[PDB]
């Protein structure tokens, strides 16, 4: 019907630059306003920028003090976002978005009237931008000793995703919850895995967590005792 | 300037009608006249639900309606369905040239009874301390709906530096779990009498405290 | 000895005071009976207290273009950039209507702003005649091995003069003092002229003409971002009442060069000038003295360290080394006919003396026309060289 | 309906055939008895077979500067760059001697070469009048709900013409064909004129004048060439005291050219397309044009006023109304009479307003009379009566 | 006397730019030719560029296709080297160098006579330029099992320098040799540490290497067995 | 064009006179007339030793002299002392405008008895292979003088891709050690029957070989 496909997302070093590029199809691209919106992982939508038909009006959010430049190529049905001086605050998925409603009022898509009626009715799938500074690392695993009881393993400072965790070589599955990883300010990931077991078993049953990080081809088996 | 705020979470039962508010600071009637609403299901791209404060685009279910005043904008979903469980965002103009989104509202469709979180706080492991590092691990489990807020404290002083918290995720039992991390140096950990993890769920707060000694 | 090798060299001789004329790329060699031969060169001219009158933009750039329009009857649009003095803005009217995002049909106000950034400028400097500092290098003909044509001047006493402080005594280590009473002989007077400085080029132009240039400028006080008269290089185009465009009028560098043809051009170098004007000095040598005139003649033999060469003015430069003993001592020098009957050539490096046996001496002399005999030292081993 | 909202709009009525004049930023509305009202606009003008005559450098750059000197009597120096046609070289003489790295004293030959690189150029193009393609957009007054001033043109038939292929038949979906026999009336004739294209500006100048410009050029034959002829015109070698040779550029001639091009016919430009000052005089035959649905009945139901009446810059008014009755497809009854409903007064612009779908409203444009008027749309009962004022 | 002090060396990303700046004092700078020379770590001297008194003559080595521009400011007694499009082949120490002998023949330092007598008599201490592509990284340590006998530990892919290695927590010092690190094409360093021990001890005495990488706050204890 | 080549190493005894040659390709008599020599002690900046083919600057010991021919230039050191154990580089013009250095010659002053290197070649560790990597480690120790050359081979084919070798460094016993690395993929290592490390010291070669199987 109507679609938008973004490209150019990936790993970038702090202070680095990247160019995002969106391909539009199924509508009169040259007559529509276009926007860039972003979303940090697991967080909310954040409006980034917009450009009119001509390109004579290009607006940016306050957090982009001048570091990103939006642009477009009407005949190529393409939208661009040039990004410089990237920091950890900018890691996010970036979505290419069409303002289809404004087309209904100003079919030229040129005039930058104040507070004009708008609507972001078409969205791309988004491209992931990760601004970090590491490449491969096996994790450091630390025990979270019991204090029913909950015990676990903390898997600190690995990159990239993913890490898998089992317990007792897969023998312990009831009550196991392996948590989504967090990305830290260091650019490394950490996650935790927990199992809730009867407190009465704490003296008798051995509990060992088996952490596998395939990208670094690292495996660690950590025993967790009170 | 203008900043749009929404409730962190809203819990409804099937068949019920829920309303999500979008309020603004340094805003006026034009802000709300131009408010648009977007639905974002987990792992999916946003979808336009409302524009021009109250107009519903074609294709959007007639169960979605919206209202607006000179002081707030609201989205109403009548006949709540499990497929409506999602994050909802409001959007309007911040200035004559720039737009802004609200913080988002996680709308929960209640299939199961509300469950308060269980909280476990782990201190740094001796092994990690030997590595000249320290991480406080705050485990939040078995809560529903899947929206919590987390506050950390050093003694009685709220702490935000070094805190990283996951988005709640469904457990094997369909309730939610989330994790929060406070990263410290061994000297930092040892410099205070205690640390606390504060979990707020449905207006109640559970705080667990651990101490270096 | 610095003058040796420059084609524009003058040989000025003075009966027992002597008037000389120094200009850039011209050296003057002065000689006087029983007085050391000196080499003068104007090494640098500098305007030191120039008050910038005005700075003009000759090539500009427009960036950060921003536009706002309003629907008919919705008032005048406004941007904050209109209050930023680095931005050039203009209001116009466009045709609005249903097909153009307005509920009714009429003239909606528009406003376009762009950031004016100068890429190339011109500065006008006012220079006071008395503040034109000249740097003259006086190099005595001391014969030292490397003194010959050494631009460094680590042997030549530098002296700075101004059209007012015309009279200066300069002490030359081992020769005494020389009094210089100079005068400027510029082509144009600095009164009602402005030194239009651009890049590496410079000119002297009429003050009123300078002020009448239709270009963006910054006053001497703001040397700043609030360019005045930005309009002179920026143009707003809205021919069909549909859209307003901002366009630069293009670099005026070559246009200025063309306009500056009937003007006195000056060469420039980062605030120094290579002025075409001649400096007329008077030089007194009553306090100058030949170093070492009481020393005795060298007894040993001399060696010829470097091949004789002829200068562009027929003079010759001979580098010789003393192998004997006695230093410090006077080198015996003569240039006679083939039969050794009578001395013919002239000495330029008068009273050539040795200071250290290791360090050779450079003697410059004017040989006579035709066959000559260059006799350096005294028998035995007295060097006998033949000249054409 | 595309013309609605543009100030430079013309209302031409044929006494079957009609001569109209199209130019950029001008729309023409044509009307004829029992013929559809049409909107014409010149959307784009293009020169498609322009022969580059000469390309001039207006801003240049000297790079890769190389120098070689020789001691006196050691001959003339030489660099390979002197055989590279992208380099400009010059030989001179300097004062050499002991104090200057020569065993003897004299005039040592010097040679300085630099790479001439153009930063900004001007192109002169010769364009044949018959190769000027025009793109006209014909939008019928179909009343369609969004047809009003819609630039997209999903409503008007685009057609391209040239001064030779002056006659073209254009089919309008639901109205038949319209014959156009056009002719160019440019300000100046393209014979002996050169379209001096620089950047986003353009001009028309005398051929001999163009060729006599003292600037470096590349012939039309060598385009994308590197052997710039007459490099001397922007490069100068300075050796005033025979001490050192310096190579200096003469500075961008862009503004100088603009000043020289004052008394010339300026043309607007856009990456090989031109917004041209001249006009296109066409003749249009509507004998094959037909009112769509001339055999339709009157709407019986009542009409609702979806959008407030607006006045255009030329006094005409546009009314967008929606049909609530039954019957569609049906003819809309429309009339503008006095306050006493005695006689029809204003004229209809959107002749034969018809309904296609009840949901889709119709846009009718009419010329109301001066002073108080009555806009009657529909028929009793619920016949819409609106009073209008015209100063 | 007379000395030259270089500045501006440091970490630069591939494709990045850097400006080196050398300050000269105590000699008639304006009359001397100046050169830039470089030296890759542990490798030989490579001539880079020269500039005369005026700056009218600036010569460059074939490997700098136009990427570096030499320049000078006589009144500031400063020399510059502007570098663009840097690649891993350019990692090196850059030395500021004076041609003092040519001064003895042409005291102006202007004339670019072919094949003129020259001599690079004054050298700076050099500034290190490292064109690389990691930010911080702890090493991966692998055992080099014995086959007297020599055994060791390989410390792979860390950045920056330095890494320290001890054996048996500092108890084994006789026969220990920790080797200088190599910089690899990846921009990461590796080194090895070896100890020669009696072959009769291989079955009995445990050997453990303790690797410490302070920049990444990493410590690893690797057991080395036959 | 012109390329200057020097011997890789020269070994001398105290009191002896050694000569280092500098030969050129596409060179002529003027190349050698303009040859300059530079001494670089370990970790120190270069020092001008000779200019204009044969002239010695003041301050440079009179034990250093130089000669030049129409085909080569040479530096001669009379009465070798432990203090001159540097790398020596020749330099001349590559073209009329550009200079070039030689590859350098490492001069060793024999202070202690010559010792042939011991070479140990380690294969990739199982741990590294599990990390989808492979590194061959060639350990060179207990040699004097401190100049070695290293060649790697895959089967019988000389290999230069992926080879990185350290500059020899003094051991605790005043003899020298050096290390050489061959970086491979596990598939590369496993694709050949064997690999070899070849160490050349004072004209003799020691080669160690290891095999994947
Ligand atoms: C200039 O002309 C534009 C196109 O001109 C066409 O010409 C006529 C002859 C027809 O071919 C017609 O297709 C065009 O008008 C014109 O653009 C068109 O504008 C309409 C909006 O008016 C576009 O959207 C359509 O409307 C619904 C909105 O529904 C709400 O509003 C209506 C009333 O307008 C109510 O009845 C409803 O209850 C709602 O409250 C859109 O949602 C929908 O578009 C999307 O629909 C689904 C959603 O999943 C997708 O599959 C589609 O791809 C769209 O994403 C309707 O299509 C219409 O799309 C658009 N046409 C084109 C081709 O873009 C423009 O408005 C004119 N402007 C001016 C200033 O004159
Ligand atoms: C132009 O004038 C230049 C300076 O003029 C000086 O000014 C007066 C006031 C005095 O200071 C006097 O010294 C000068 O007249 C002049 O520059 C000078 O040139 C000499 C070279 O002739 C420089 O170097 C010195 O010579 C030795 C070379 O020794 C070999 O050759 C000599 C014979 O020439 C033999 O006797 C020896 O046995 C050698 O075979 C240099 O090596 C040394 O400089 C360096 O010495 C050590 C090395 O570690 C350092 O500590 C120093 O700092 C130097 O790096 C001697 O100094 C002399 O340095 C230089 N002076 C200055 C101030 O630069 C130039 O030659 C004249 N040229 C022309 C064309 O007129
Ligand atoms: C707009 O101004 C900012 C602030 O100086 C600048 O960083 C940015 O580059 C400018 N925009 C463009 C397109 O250059």
């Amino acid at each position: 019907e109507v679609q938008l496909v973004e490209s150019g997302g990936g790993l970038v070093r702090p202070g680095g630059s990247l160019r995002l590029s969106c391909a539009a199809s199924g509508f009169s691209y040259s007559n529509h306003w276009m926007h860039w919106v972003r979303q940090a992982p697991g967080k909310g939508l954040v409006w980034v920028s917009r450009i009119n038909s001509d390109g004579s009006t290009r607006n940016y959010a306050d957090f982009v003090k001048g570091r990103f430049t939006i642009s477009r190529d009407n005949a190529e049905n393409t939208l661009y976002l040039e990004m410089n001086s990237l920091t950890a605050d900018d890691t996010a998925v970036y979505y290419c978005v069409r303002d289809g409603v404004r087309f209904y009022y100003d079919s030229t898509g040129y005039y930058p009237d104040s507070f004009f009626k708008y609507g972001m009715d078409v969205w791309g799938q988004g491209t992931t931008v990760t601004v970090s500074s590491a490449s491969t690392k096996g994790p450091s695993v630390f025990p979270l000793a019991p204090s029913t009881a909950a015990l676990g393993c903390l898997v600190k400072d690995y990159f990239p995703e993913p890490v898998t965790v089992s317990w007792n070589s897969g023998a312990l599955t009831s009550g196991v919850h392996t948590f989504p990883a967090v990305l830290q300010s260091s650019g490394l990931y950490s996650l935790s895995s927990v199992v809730t077991v009867p407190s009465s078993s704490l003296g008798t049953q051995t509990y060992i967590c088996n952490v596998n990080h395939k990208p670094s081809n690292t495996k660690v088996d950590k025993r967790v005792e009170p | 300037q203008s900043v749009l705020t929404q409730p962190v979470s809203v819990s409804g039962s099937p068949g019920q009608s829920i309303t999500i508010s979008c309020t603004g600071t340094s805003s006026n009637a034009d802000t709300y006249n131009l408010v648009s609403w977007y639905q974002q299901r987990p792992g999916k791209a946003p979808k336009l639900m409302i524009y021009e404060g109250t107009k519903r685009p074609s294709g959007v279910s007639n169960r979605f309606s919206a209202s607006k005043s000179a002081t707030a904008a609201s989205l109403t979903i009548s006949g709540l369905q499990p497929e409506d469980e999602a994050d909802y965002y409001c959007c309007s103009y911040a200035t004559s040239r720039t737009l802004v989104f609200g913080g988002g509202t996680k709308l929960t469709v209640v299939g199961q009874p509300k469950a308060a979180p269980s909280v476990t706080l782990f201190p740094p492991s001796s092994e990690e301390l030997q590595a000249n590092k320290a991480t406080l691990v705050c485990l939040i489990s078995d809560f529903y709906p899947g929206a919590v807020t987390v506050a950390w404290k050093a003694d009685s002083s709220p702490v935000k530096a070094g805190v990283e918290t996951t988005t709640p995720s469904k457990q094997s039992n369909n309730k939610y779990a989330a994790s929060s991390y406070l990263s410290l140096t061994p000297e930092q950990w040892k410099s205070h009498r205690s640390y606390s993890c504060q979990v707020t769920h449905e207006g109640s707060t559970v705080e667990k405290t651990v101490a270096p000694t | 000895m610095r003058c040796i090798g420059i084609s524009n060299r003058d040989f000025v001789e003075g009966v027992s005071w002597v008037d000389i004329v120094l200009e850039h790329g011209s050296c003057v060699t002065t000689m006087a009976k029983n007085k050391p031969t000196l080499d003068f060169e104007l090494i640098k001219t500098e305007a030191k207290q120039p008050a910038t009158l005005r700075k003009y933009c000759i090539e500009a750039k427009l960036t950060n273009t921003t536009t706002e329009s309003r629907c008919p009857t919705q008032g005048e649009p406004s941007l904050n950039e209109e209050q930023d003095k680095r931005f050039i803005c203009k209001h116009s009217m466009v045709d609005r209507g249903w097909g153009n995002g307005c509920g009714c049909f009429g003239k909606g106000g528009i406003v376009t702003c762009a950031k004016f950034t100068c890429k190339k400028n011109m500065e006008g400097k006012i220079v006071q005649p008395e503040n034109l500092e000249y740097t003259i290098v006086i190099t005595p003909h001391s014969g030292e091995e490397h003194a010959v044509g050494n631009d460094t001047g680590k042997h030549g006493k530098e002296i700075k003069i101004t059209p007012q402080s015309s009279t200066t005594e300069a002490e030359l280590t081992g020769y005494g003092t020389v009094t210089m009473e100079c005068s400027p002989r510029t082509g144009l007077d600095f009164n009602e002229m402005v030194l239009l400085q651009m890049e590496d080029k410079a000119w002297l132009v009429h003050r009123q003409w300078f002020l009448d240039l239709p270009l963006p400028w910054l006053p001497g006080a703001d040397t700043g971002s609030n360019w005045i008269q930005k309009e002179t290089l920026v143009t707003f185009k809205n021919p069909h009442a549909k859209k307003q465009d901002v366009v630069v009028l293009g670099s005026q560098e070559g246009a200025m060069h063309t306009a500056l043809t009937g003007a006195t051009e000056i060469q420039m170098s980062s605030g120094n000038l290579l002025f075409t004007g001649h400096l007329k000095c008077r030089l007194r040598m009553d306090k100058l003295q030949l170093k070492g005139m009481s020393y005795s003649m060298c007894t040993g033999k001399f060696k010829i360290v470097k091949e004789i060469c002829e200068t562009q003015h027929g003079t010759i430069v001979i580098r010789v080394q003393y192998e004997g003993d006695g230093s410090p001592c006077k080198i015996p020098f003569e240039i006679t006919d083939l039969e050794k009957r009578h001395v013919l050539g002239r000495l330029i490096t008068v009273n050539p003396i040795v200071t250290e046996k290791d360090s050779p001496v450079n003697i410059e002399a004017e040989p006579p026309f035709g066959d000559s005999y260059i006799i350096v030292g005294v028998e035995p081993g007295q060097l006998k060289l033949n000249w054409f």
